[PDB]
């Protein structure tokens, strides 16, 4: 497997003008349903427009050459969030599709993860390969640009019964789902490097995972259904 | 992996990865420590963009020579609450990430 070039010339970093993880509670947040799956080995698909675009197209309608942007996603437990990812943009291209910036940071990941769950092309939404039967929970997506913030949850159910016999289970063990946070936590700073760990851009992270999926036997699939406002079965 | 320190002074951290197969890359350095439950990172070194190090440990961590045929810091002025174990992160492609562990005793 080559390691694959970047898509498009950006300036690449570790930050931007983000120092702390921005809030995850910053308003109520539509409902998504990732789609059951068809066998415990195959993979789940956290995908859902957050109509991002409309943005774009006022950036153009007032004639600003260049919106800014980051997007994050966490785990929701009880009053409190997981972190899970997150990266920042600036001077994106409004008239470009989504994420086409450049100034970029690394995606900002929580490893355990990483190992198994990826973005998918557009930068917006995310897929989780494989997983244990410990990444049922509700799953928080934030995208903001210019300021202003879309969230969506993702609720994420899969079989009871048969787990995957080739999952990610054993950092899971020892680290879980990393430090739990409230708003308030949020508010006084928490720092995005002391809990996220810098890792690939989607292209090559997608190799990765990819070259250990395909060592178990599997192939990534082609396209992936999206996520429903409602519940299946 | 097992390491002693005293308080008020200083260790070496050593990172020991083994043999890097052909044909992977080593992209990354990531040391971090378990503590209350999960990691947190102390510092970060990439050839990339340089090195990062964190709070609470802006000012006792520093790389030695950055490197992942290193991966070695120091640690000055050694405290009770350093004892635990130290994980050494490495982002490699394609494999992924792959780390190694060591306890420190400070006594």
């Amino acid at each position: 497997p080559t390691f694959p070039p970047p898509a498009y010339p950006y300036t690449e970093s570790w930050q931007l003008t983000l120092t702390t993880v921005p809030s995850p509670f910053v308003g109520p947040a539509d409902v998504y349903h990732t789609r059951p799956l068809e066998d415990p080995c195959g993979v789940v698909a956290l995908i859902s427009d957050p109509q991002v675009d409309r943005l774009l197209n006022e950036a153009v309608a007032h004639r600003r050459p260049t919106y800014r942007a980051h997007v994050a996603w966490y785990r929701i437990a009880d009053g409190c969030a997981h972190l899970l990812y997150f990266i920042e943009y600036a001077d994106c291209d409004p008239r470009q599709v989504f994420g086409r910036c450049r100034r970029r940071t690394t995606p900002m990941w929580w490893t355990p993860s990483a190992d198994y769950m990826f973005p998918t092309e557009d930068e917006l939404g995310l897929l989780m390969v494989a997983p244990g039967r410990f990444n049922e929970g509700q799953y928080r997506r934030l995208v903001s640009v210019d300021g202003v913030n879309i969230l969506t949850d993702f609720m994420v159910a899969l079989p009871e019964g048969q787990e995957c016999p080739f999952a990610r289970v054993d950092q899971h063990r020892t680290y879980k789902f990393g430090a739990c946070w409230s708003d308030d936590s949020f508010k006084r700073g928490v720092d995005v490097m002391r809990f996220l760990t810098p890792f690939y851009q989607q292209p090559p992270h997608r190799e990765v995972v990819n070259y250990w999926y395909r060592k178990n036997g599997r192939t990534l699939p082609r396209a992936y259904a999206a996520a429903t406002p409602y519940a299946i079965d | 992996d097992s390491m002693y320190g005293f308080i008020g002074t200083d260790v070496v951290l050593h990172c020991s990865f083994a043999n890097p197969l052909p044909g992977v890359k080593i992209t990354q350095v990531t040391w971090q420590k378990a503590t209350n439950g999960s990691k947190q990172n102390v510092a970060i070194y990439n050839p990339a963009m340089g090195v990062s190090v964190l709070a609470p440990y802006r000012e006792r961590v520093e790389f030695l020579r950055p490197s992942f045929t290193d991966g070695t810091i120091r640690l000055s002025r050694l405290e009770l609450e350093d004892e635990g174990v130290y994980i050494c992160e490495f982002a490699t492609f394609p494999a992924g990430n792959r780390e190694s562990q060591l306890n420190l005793t400070v006594m």
